C-alpha cells in the first residue's frame, strides 16, 4: 500500500494514517486467491496413492503407446506430445517495473512433479485396467481388457476376437494425426492465452495510472513539496490519496469476480478425470463424442489436455422386421 | 516473535507461515552532481565599470545562464555594506536564483542609509525607492579617487521638486518646470518656478561625508520556478556499486548508477521506457550513459511451530540472494529459488510436507530443530504385466466414511 | 501551381530516448494529404516572387534550387520603426542576427555585379533603440559554379522561437524527421513574415504551409529513430 | 463549538467517509453468497442419487463400490455416512481366450 | 461515459481528460458481457448438423 501511494515520503504517511486501516483489508483479500489456486492442483492431480512403472518389454497386442510416454533424453522426462505444446503458449516491462513494489510468487508444485503425477495414471492405466483406482493393482493382459471394455456397449467378444489387426491399425493411424494437427496450426491453444493475457493488460493500467495528476499542480510529489507553503500542500496532497487510493480498489474488486470462473472450470476436471479415465462412462456426449471406450491425459502449461478414444458405425442397409 | 503477536493482535500463535513487515536499505550518501558546465556570470563588468549612472536616471541588467561565484573579489574589491534580507549570506552557494537584476547608481556619502525599504529621504521620494517585500543583497563601497576632480565634478545630478511621493520600482525621466506658487509658470523660469533637478559637487578634499559612493542592488526569486543563475556543490564522481541520493539538472531520486552501452542521441537526455519510468541519464560534465536500479524493497514473514511448545522461529527473505541482508539485523545460511532461509538446516531424507514454503520444498519441527527438506511425492511399486497371467481376488471387507457440506450462512440488516 | 504534401513535415517534439515503442502524442502538425501554395522565381519574361503572407500558427517552408538565391526572411507587426523586427540575413559572410526597429523599403532584396561577388546591401534606413546582436562565426561559400532540399519549422510561444531543420539532398516522395538546431527567446509579437533573395545584375522555388491541432501516432526505432508515423483522422 | 455556516465543511467528511466504508462490505458480502449456493445445489444433487437409490458413477458417493448412504444433520450443513465394498487377498493364475 | 456524465459542453470535456482512463475501462465490461449472451443461445440449440 505505501510503497504505491506515498512513495519514499514522510509527510505523506502521517496523512494516511488518518484514513483508517484500509491497507489490511486490501491486504487480506489478495492473500487468499494464492492459496486457493495451490490448492486447485491439488485436487485435478493428486488423486493416485502409489507410483507405478511400465516393464521393460512392449508387448500390448499391436497398440503403440510409443508417443505419449517418456523417453530420457529431453530433460523433465517429458513425453514428445507435452513437448510441443509448451512452444506454443507463449508467456508474454517485468524486468524493472518493480519500482512501486509489486511482486509475484512461485508456484508450489514445481513443473517436474506434475510429470510425475501424469505418467503414473498413464501407466497404471495399461496394465491393470479399472481395478488401481478402486483398491489394489491386479494385472491383466491388454487384449483381453480391450474385450472386457467392447462388451460394456453391446457388441460381442467374437468380434473384437476376429478383427484385431485391423482395430490396431485402425487406432495407429488415428494417433499420428494429431501430431500434425498440432505442429503446423499455431492456434489451436486457444482459451488456454487469454487468462494470460487478461492478467497482464490489467497490470498495466495500474501502472499507467500512477502519472495522472487529479486536480493539483502536477503528478510528482516533490514539486508540490519544493515550491509550496507547508500549510498549502496538505491541502493538495490530500487530492492525490483519494485519486490513487480509488484505483486501488477497483482492481481488487474485479481479479476477486475473475478468480471465481477460475474455480468452477477446475471443478469440472477433477470429475472428468475421475470418470473418463478411472472408469467407463454412460452419459451421452460427456467424455467425448460416440460410444466411450478409453481416455488418456496430458500436461500442459497452466491447464490439462485429454484424448478420448470412441466408437463409430458405418456402411448401413435395408432390411424387413416384424414384432413376433 | 513478538511482532507477529503484535501483529495479529494476540498471546497465542498457531502453526503457519505470517508475513509481518518490510524490508528497506536507506540510502547515506547525498550528492548535487550541480550542473555547472557553463562559464562564470559576469562578476567584473557589474561591479567596476568606466562610467555609473545617476540616481534619477539608473540602469538595468539581465544576467541569466551561468554559474555563481564570487570568490574572486577577494583579491580585489574592498566593500563598505553587505546586508542580506530573505536569505542567509552562508547558504548562497547551495541555492538558485531566477530572473536576477542589477542597478546601478551614484549616490552621496551620507545618503546611504536610505537604501532600505521602509525609509524616507530626497532619494527615496523622487529618484529610488525599495518594495516592503524585499529579497536580496545591497553592497555600497567607496569611489572617491575615482570620481573626484580638482574644480568639482558637475555631471551628477538629482531630483528636488517633485508633486508627490514615488513608488517602488517606479523610474521618472521627465523633465518639466515645477509651478511652487498660485500663479502659472507658463514655461518660463521666474519667482517661485525653480529647475527640479540639481547638479552634486564633489571636491578632492571634501568632508568624509561629502564623497561619492556607489552601490548595486540585487534581487532575486527563491524556489518557486525554474532558475538559470545557480551556485555549485560539486561533489560529483561518485561510487558506481552503492545506493545513494542523486540530484542532476532535473531529476531526484534514489538508486545505483552504473554505466550501459546504449547511445544517447545529442538532442535527447532522459531516458524512458514502455511504461513511464525513469531508467537512464546523461552525464552533463562528462557527456556519459548511466543507469537506474531499485535496492530498497522486499518482504520478510517468520515461520513458528506453534507458539507454547518452542521459543524458536526462522525468518525467510522473499526474493533477496544471501549476500545484502545480514544473518541477524549466523552459520545457518540456506539458499532456495523463493528466498533465503535463515535459521535452519539442510537435511537429506525426504518427508510429507508439514508447511509449504515454495519451489517444492517444506519445513517442519523435529532434543528439536527446525529441518528443511524436500517433499515425496509417494512409495513406489511396480506391476509384474505378463500375457499369459491374471489376478482374482478370495475375500472382501466393509468400510465406512464420511463426507461434511456447508449449506447456509447467517442473515443480518443494517440501518 | 497547386501540389499537397503526402506525408511529409514531422519534427521530434520530446527530449527522451525510448526503443520500440509505439507511444502517440498529441500536438501541432500540418495535416496529410493538405495542399500548400507554389511559388517560382525563373528568367525565360523573368519572374520574381516576394509577397507578404499571414503567420497564423506556423509555416513549414521549404526551398528548391540548383544555387542559392534565398538567403533570409524579414519578421515583426508592421515592419517599420514603430515596432522591433528579428532580422536573419546571410550575407555572404557571416550569419547575421539582430533584433532592432528597422526601416524596410518596398523591395530588399541583396545582388551581385558579375567573378561573383556581392555588390549590394539594400535592407534598412534606421534601426536605434534596440538591446540584442549576435554574429555567427566568418566564412567563406561560393557563388553559382534541383539536388538539395531544406526544410524548416517556425514556432513562436512563451516567448520563444524554436527552428527544427534537416537537409537532404517539384518535391519529391520522401519522408524525414526533423531536430531542433536553434533556440533564442524574444517575447515579441509577430503577425506576418517576408522573404528576401539577390539577383544576378538583372532587373525582375519555394513553398508556404500551416499546421493544425491534430494527433498523430509516433512508431520510434532501437536507435530512437522515428521511421514510420500514421495520423488518426484521414480514413476510417 | 462551531457555528452553523462554518461547521457544515467539517461535516461533509464524515458522512462521505463512512459512506465509502459501507459499500464496501456490501459488495464483499454479495461474493460471498454466490460461493455457497453453489454448495448448497451439490448437496442436494448428492442426496438425490447416493441416498434415494443406487449409483454407478466413480468417485461420487466414497471410494471402492457403492452399497448405501446414510445422512445426518450439523449446525449450518450436513454430513453422510457411505458403506462400500473392498476387495483383498489375490492370487495367481492363468488364462487364455478360447 | 462522455455523454451521460456531462452533456455536451466543452467546459467538462476538458476537465475530464486529468481522471486517468476511468471511462475506458468501464466501457469494456459492457462489451465482453455483452458477447457472452450471444455465445450462450448458441450451446443449448445448436446440437444439430
Ligand atoms: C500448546 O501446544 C501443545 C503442543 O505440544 C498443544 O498440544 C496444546 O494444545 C497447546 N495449548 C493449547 C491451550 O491448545
Ligand atoms: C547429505 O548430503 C550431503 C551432500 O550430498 C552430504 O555432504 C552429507 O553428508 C549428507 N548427510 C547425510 C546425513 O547423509
Ligand atoms: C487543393 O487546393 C485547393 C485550393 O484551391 C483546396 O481547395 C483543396 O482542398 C486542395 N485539395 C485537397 C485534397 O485538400
Amino acid at each position: 500500500c505505501t510503497m504505491y501511494i506515498c512513495g519514499d515520503s514522510t509527510e505523506c504517511s502521517n496523512l494516511l494514517l488518518q484514513y483508517g486501516s484500509f491497507c489490511t483489508q486490501l491486504n487480506r483479500a489478495l492473500t487468499g486467491i494464492a492459496v486457493e489456486q495451490d490448492k486447485n492442483t491439488q485436487e485435478v492431480f493428486a488423486q493416485v496413492k502409489q507410483i507405478y512403472k511400465t516393464p521393460p518389454i512392449k508387448d500390448f497386442g499391436g497398440f503403440n503407446f510409443s508417443q505419449i510416454l517418456p523417453d530420457p533424453s529431453k530433460p523433465s522426462k517429458r513425453s514428445f506430445i507435452e513437448d510441443l505444446l509448451f512452444n506454443k503458449v507463449t508467456l508474454a516491462l517485468i524486468c524493472a517495473q518493480k519500482f512501486n513494489g509489486l511482486t509475484v510468487l512461485p508456484p508450489l508444485l514445481t513443473d517436474e512433479m506434475i510429470a510425475q503425477y501424469t505418467s503414473a495414471l498413464l501407466a497404471g492405466t495399461i496394465t491393470s485396467g479399472w481395478t488401481f483406482g478402486a483398491g489394489a493393482a491386479l494385472q491383466i493382459p491388454f487384449a483381453m481388457q480391450m474385450a472386457y471394455r467392447f462388451n460394456g456397449i453391446g457388441v460381442t467378444q467374437n468380434v473384437l476376437y476376429e478383427n484385431q489387426k485391423l482395430i490396431a491399425n485402425q487406432f495407429n493411424s488415428a494417433i499420428g494425426k494429431i501430431q500434425d494437427s498440432l505442429s503446423s496450426t499455431a492456434s489451436a491453444l486457444g482459451k488456454l492465452q487469454d487468462v494470460v493475457n487478461q492478467n497482464a493488460q490489467a497490470l498495466n493500467t495500474l501502472v499507467k495510472q500512477l502519472s495522472s495528476n487529479f486536480g493539483a499542480i502536477s503528478s510528482v510529489l516533490n514539486d508540490i513539496l519544493s515550491r509550496l507553503d507547508p500549510p498549502e500542500a496538505e491541502v493538495q496532497i490530500d487530492r492525490l490519496i483519494t485519486g490513487r487510493l480509488q484505483s486501488l480498489q477497483t482492481y481488487v474488486t474485479q481479479q476477486l469476480i475473475r478468480a471465481a470462473e477460475i474455480r468452477a472450470s477446475a471443478n469440472l476436471a477433477a470429475t472428468k478425470m475421475s470418470e473418463c479415465v478411472l472408469g467407463q462412462s454412460k452419459r451421452v456426449d460427456f467424455c467425448g463424442k460416440g460410444y466411450h471406450l478409453m481416455s488418456f491425459p496430458q500436461s500442459a502449461p497452466h491447464g490439462v489436455v485429454f484424448l478420448h478414444v470412441t466408437y463409430v458405425p458405418a456402411q448401413e442397409k435395408n432390411f424387413t422386421t416384424a414384432p413376433a | 516473535l513478538s511482532e507477529t503477536k503484535c501483529t495479529l493482535k494476540s498471546f497465542t500463535v498457531e502453526k503457519g507461515i505470517y508475513q509481518t513487515s518490510n524490508f528497506r536499505v536507506q540510502p547515506t550518501e547525498s550528492i548535487v552532481r550541480f550542473p555547472n558546465i557553463t562559464n562564470l556570470c559576469p562578476f567584473g563588468e557589474v561591479f567596476n565599470a568606466t562610467r555609473f549612472a545617476s540616481v534619477y536616471a539608473w540602469n538595468r541588467k539581465r544576467i541569466s545562464n551561468c554559474v555563481a561565484d564570487y570568490s574572486v573579489l577577494y583579491n580585489s574589491a574592498s566593500f563598505s555594506t553587505f546586508k542580506c534580507y530573505g536569505v542567509s549570506p552562508t547558504k548562497l552557494n547551495d541555492l538558485c536564483f531566477t530572473n536576477v537584476y542589477a542597478d546601478s547608481f551614484v549616490i552621496r556619502g551620507d545618503e546611504v542609509r536610505q537604501i532600505a525599504p521602509g525609509q524616507t529621504g530626497k532619494i527615496a521620494d523622487y529618484n529610488y525607492k525599495l518594495p516592503d517585500d524585499f529579497t536580496g543583497c545591497v553592497i555600497a563601497w567607496n569611489s572617491n579617487n575615482l570620481d573626484s576632480k580638482v574644480g568639482g565634478n558637475y555631471n551628477y545630478l538629482y531630483r528636488l521638486f517633485r508633486k508627490s511621493n514615488l513608488k517602488p520600482f517606479e523610474r521618472d525621466i521627465s523633465t518639466e518646470i515645477y509651478q511652487a506658487g498660485s500663479t502659472p509658470c507658463n514655461g518660463v523660469e521666474g519667482f517661485n518656478c525653480y529647475f527640479p533637478l540639481q547638479s552634486y559637487g564633489f571636491q578632492p578634499t571634501n568632508g568624509v561625508g561629502y564623497q561619492p559612493y556607489r552601490v548595486v542592488v540585487l534581487s532575486f526569486e527563491l524556489l518557486h520556478a525554474p532558475a538559470t543563475v545557480c551556485g555549485p556543490k560539486k561533489s560529483t564522481n561518485l561510487v558506481k556499486n552503492k545506493c545513494v541520493n542523486f540530484n542532476f539538472n532535473g531529476l531526484t531520486g534514489t538508486g545505483v548508477l552504473t554505466e550501459s552501452n546504449k547511445k544517447f542521441l545529442p538532442f535527447q537526455q532522459f531516458g524512458r521506457d514502455i511504461a513511464d519510468t525513469t531508467d537512464a541519464v546523461r552525464d552533463p560534465q562528462t557527456l556519459e550513459i548511466l543507469d537506474i536500479t531499485p535496492c530498497s524493497f522486499g518482504g520478510v514473514s517468520v515461520i513458528t511451530p506453534g507458539t507454547n511448545t518452542s521459543n524458536q522461529v526462522a525468518v525467510l527473505y522473499q526474493d533477496v540472494n544471501c549476500t545484502e541482508v545480514p544473518v541477524a539485523i549466523g552459520s545457518n545460511v540456506f539458499q532456495t529459488r523463493a528466498g533465503c532461509l535463515i535459521g535452519a538446516e539442510h537435511v537429506n531424507n525426504s518427508y510429507e510436507c508439514d508447511i509449504p514454503i515454495g519451489a517444492g520444498i517444506c519445513a517442519s519441527y523435529q532434543s528439536q530443530s527446525i529441518i528443511a527438506y524436500t517433499m515425496s511425492l509417494g512409495a513406489e511399486n511396480s506391476v509384474a504385466y505378463s500375457n499369459n497371467s491374471i489376478a482374482i481376488p478370495t475375500n472382501f471387507t466393509i468400510s465406512v466414511t464420511t463426507e461434511i457440506l456447508p449449506v447456509s450462512m447467517t442473515k443480518t440488516s443494517v440501518d | 501551381a497547386y501540389t499537397n504534401s503526402f506525408t511529409r513535415g514531422v519534427y521530434y517534439p520530446d527530449k527522451v530516448f525510448r526503443s520500440s515503442v509505439l507511444h502517440s502524442t498529441q500536438d501541432l502538425f500540418l495535416p496529410f494529404f493538405s495542399n500548400v501554395t507554389w511559388f517560382h522565381a525563373i528568367h525565360v519574361t523573368k519572374r520574381f516572387d516576394n509577397p507578404v503572407l499571414p503567420f497564423n500558427d506556423g509555416v513549414y517552408f521549404a526551398s528548391t534550387e540548383k544555387s542559392n538565391i534565398i538567403r533570409g526572411w524579414i519578421f515583426g507587426t508592421t515592419l517599420d520603426s514603430k515596432t522591433q523586427s528579428l532580422l536573419i540575413v546571410n550575407n555572404a559572410t557571416n550569419v547575421v542576427i539582430k533584433v532592432c526597429e528597422f526601416q524596410f523599403c518596398n523591395d530588399p532584396f541583396l545582388g551581385v555585379y558579375y567573378s561573383w561577388m556581392e555588390s549590394e546591401f539594400r535592407v534598412y534606413s534606421s534601426a536605434n533603440n534596440c538591446t540584442f546582436e549576435y554574429v555567427s562565426q566568418p566564412f567563406l561559400m561560393d557563388l553559382e559554379g534541383f539536388k538539395n532540399l531544406r526544410e524548416f519549422v517556425f514556432k513562436n510561444i512563451d516567448g520563444y522561437f524554436k527552428i527544427y531543420s534537416k537537409h537532404t539532398p517539384d518535391l519529391p516522395q520522401g519522408f524525414s524527421a526533423l531536430e531542433p538546431l536553434v533556440d533564442l527567446p524574444i517575447g515579441i509579437n509577430i503577425t506576418r513574415f517576408q522573404t528576401l533573395l539577390a539577383l544576378h545584375r538583372s532587373y525582375l522555388a519555394y513553398y508556404v504551409g500551416y499546421l493544425q491541432p491534430r494527433t498523430f501516432l509516433l512508431k520510434y526505432n532501437e536507435n530512437g529513430t522515428i521511421t514510420d508515423a500514421v495520423d488518426c483522422a484521414l480514413d476510417p
